[PDB]
């Protein structure tokens, strides 16, 4: 026996359903939902880190001219100098007063810290999801895991269930995103060859354990002061280290619709979009003959408090007449109020208590117990905090909901208007009617 | 039938074979105006018979 | 200095394009595709293999009445029989003539070659590209590879070079495939938990190193016969075995576009769908200037040979007068023509020999040799020949393109027919007129 329902994607507030089969007695359900997750597919760009710099001895040579020649490392400069005159903490270097050479060079190379200070670039695509549920099955409780689409079943005590697919395809993820313990960004890196000298991106590689690095920063040596040993040199700094300290918030704190963020892996929790569909089979074993269930002959509804709260706010007092002891079910059969209490024991001549919550300001409603009808209404009074820390727990209203007192009055008054323009327009029939008649 | 844009043939265990089609008529476009007709006929046969 | 061109989808055709910069001499590049690749992202399901049942001995009781018990095996069943009276090969077993039961049992297993007989069931999402090329660059041959899409570049020889995205697309797989040795199959395969009793998917499991089985085979065990010991059953043969039969071809003998499949990992080569385009830097060290280059003063030019077939079926004759040694470029300035050579030789007073394929059956078109232009006629015959192994070399014709002596026959019926009409025109003028006047 199949039986088809649909809940909002809300998490932390129970729905009731009705299962009706004739033949059998009715039965009431409860479920509720715990967590929903979405995680997408990625594939790596590359890293960035930061950078070395590497510079040996120079070569002094006096009395003569030196030379050099080219090699492939990355960023590899080389340059020579006339005129130097070099001292040390015994005296002069070399005998000859003019006509010395200095030759320098240097390169770049990548730091061993990379393997643990990184950064990585990622393309994201089409995400799964799934999701976790609790229903109250046979008067215990029974939990459920699924993925939300049409491509799943599972079977807890002899019950088939089918989850999905979801309504929507919202996602808060783009197609570029950058990812650094436990942040994730949105960012539009530069591409792979294409860096700049002072920005994100200035040195690359395509995994922490490659050989090849490309670089494009600026190197450009110097002339030595006079006197001294040295090679001075003018860089750009580090562009790695200047996003750290201006990176700005992340988007666990700037992303809509209330979601959670965690990254490893990288996933997105409790977002509140849409609704679910879901799906559910019965054995026969489970149900009650209508022959073997209590039957109660009379009622009557009695509500002494009602206040109109985001909590549950309503008592009502009901009496029966029962032919014997068993088990029977309650449900509501308006839209505007809810009932807590799922099943209730019945025995003999006596009277149970139930509590509801409704925002209607005049209440009427109908309330059914092992097929049977009774009526019920009051007036309602409004509360008076301002703000709580939970959302409520009923439906909204409509324009066709209105107090009774003020439906008197829009009915005196239009009725009233109407009846003048009715005597008017008899009149006026009748007049016309003896001019076209006397002529 | 081979047509405009190719065949491909595959005879057992073996590899397959690629045919492409090529000009050829039995018109002339230089001459006299009956026999310049029939060389385009036989090239583009449905365009032919609308614009005349 | 920055070259965009475009480039159509095609596998073993060479291609030419012309850099023109104002105060240099032009320069000419040759450009030829050799391979695309296509490369989706896919996900696991869960796989399939054969089965094997389990049967363990009977139990014969004679002289009583025997019960058995329920377990949690898959596919378990029991039943007790009444009224046997087994033999063995010395005589009968027990004592008396009646009141004998027996009892069988049975379930179902997974079978040890699933880690070598097995298919695998996959989901399927967007792809990527990747290509490779050879470029004609001063005289010698270079190659790149890169992926097709505008977020990488690659340096060779000092020049650099971008290519991509594609302008289609298609892909010749749906959203969900399976995989055996070495071929790929479109198939809407069940839900995971939803298998059937004879068809593909009655045997279910995650992973071959997985526990968890699930399995929807009839079993039903039935009575034994007279005299004999042994344990009957009856149950739908395996589902795997019957798809190897009847299973049809594969993907790579029936797809469109002539692409080719391969599996190991899955990809799709070859196929031919849209264009291409192309990005080029070209530094200032390679061009050569205006006064450094020879120039050429008087030319003519003739044509002893035309026949407009698949291949280079033209050759051509120009003199020249030159200035002095060097070298130059040739280039055509029509788009139905193609020129084979790229650069030439000159010298002294002499002639040069060049080669052409073209699609027209009368032939104008104009060369350019080092800044300056000559003017070629000639009429081409068809050939001999049915088919051939080899694509085109020429582009298609246009409507505009016809013989020499067909638009002359044109102009006089046209030209002829219209003064009929001027003619009579006139008559009808003139003869107005005079009616207006006389009134
Ligand atoms: C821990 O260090 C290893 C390298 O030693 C690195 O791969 C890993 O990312 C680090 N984890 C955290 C949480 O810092
Ligand atoms: C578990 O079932 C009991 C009734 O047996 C119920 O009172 C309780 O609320 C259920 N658990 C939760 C978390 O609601
Ligand atoms: C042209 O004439 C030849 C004469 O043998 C004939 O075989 C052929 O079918 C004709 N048509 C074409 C298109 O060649
Ligand atoms: C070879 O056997 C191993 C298991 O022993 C299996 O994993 C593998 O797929 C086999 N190779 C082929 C080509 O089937
Ligand atoms: C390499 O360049 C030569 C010209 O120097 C050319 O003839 C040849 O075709 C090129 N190689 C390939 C594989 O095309």
């Amino acid at each position: 026996y199949e039986h088809v329902t649909v809940i909002p994607n809300t998490v932390g507030v129970p729905y009731k359903t009705l299962v009706n089969r004739p033949g059998y007695s009715p039965m009431v359900l409860e479920m509720e939902l715990q967590s929903v997750t979405l995680e997408p597919t990625l594939s790596l760009d590359y890293i960035t880190c930061e950078y070395k710099t590497v510079i040996p001895s120079p070569y002094v040579k006096c009395c003569g001219t030196a030379e050099c020649k080219d090699k492939s490392l990355p960023d590899y400069s080389c340059k020579v100098f006339t005129g130097v005159y070099p001292f040390m903490w015994g005296g002069a270097y070399c005998f000859c007063d003019a006509e010395n050479t200095q030759l320098s060079e240097a390169h770049v190379e990548k730091s061993e810290s990379c393997k643990t200070e990184f950064a990585s670039a990622y393309r994201a695509h089409t995400a799964s999801a799934s999701a976790k549920l609790r229903v109250l099955y046979q008067g215990n409780n029974i939990t459920v895991a699924a993925y939300a689409n049409g491509d799943h079943a599972v079977t807890v005590k002899d019950a088939k269930f089918v989850v999905g697919p979801m309504s929507s395809a919202w996602t808060p993820f783009d197609n570029k995103i950058v990812v650094y313990k436990g942040d994730v960004y949105n960012m539009d890196y530069p591409p792979f060859g294409a860096g700049r000298p002072g920005q994100f991106g200035d040195i690359q590689s395509r995994t922490p354990e490659s050989k090849d690095v490309y670089a494009n920063t600026q190197l450009v040596l110097q002339r030595p002061a006079a006197g001294t040993v040295h090679v001075p040199y003018s860089q750009a700094p580090s562009g790695f280290k200047y996003w750290l300290k201006e990176r700005g918030a992340s988007l666990q704190h700037t992303a809509p619709f209330g979601c959670q963020i965690a990254t490893n892996p990288v996933r997105a929790v409790n977002c509140a979009v849409g609704n679910i569909p879901i799906s559910i089979d019965i054995p026969d074993a489970a149900f009650t003959r209508v022959v073997d269930a209590p039957s109660v002959t009379d009622m009557s509804c009695e509500v002494p408090a009602c206040t109109h709260s985001s909590d549950f706010g309503g008592v009502a007092i009901i009496k029966y007449t029962a032919s014997k002891k068993g088990k029977c079910a309650v449900h509501s059969m308006t839209n505007a109020v809810t009932i807590r209490e799922a099943d209730v024991e019945v025995e003999g001549n006596s009277q149970l208590q139930i509590s509801f919550s409704t925002a209607l300001a005049s209440a009427e409603f109908r309330v059914q117990v092992c097929s049977t009808q009774v009526h019920c209404a009051a007036a309602c009074h409004p509360p008076k905090d301002h703000i709580v820390n939970y959302p409520a727990s009923h439906t909204t209203l409509g324009v066709q909901d209105i107090s009774t007192t003020a439906m008197s009055w829009v009915q005196k008054i239009t009725g009233g208007v109407g009846l003048i323009v009715a005597v008017a327009a008899l009149i006026l029939i009748v007049v016309l009617c003896v001019s076209f008649s006397r002529h | 039938t081979v047509p405009t844009e190719g065949l491909e043939v595959t005879w057992g265990n073996n590899e397959p074979y690629k045919y492409w089609p090529q000009m050829s008529t039995n018109g002339t476009a230089h001459g006299h105006p009956h026999e310049i007709i029939l060389y385009y006929y036989e090239l583009y046969p449905t365009m032919t018979v609308v614009i005349v």
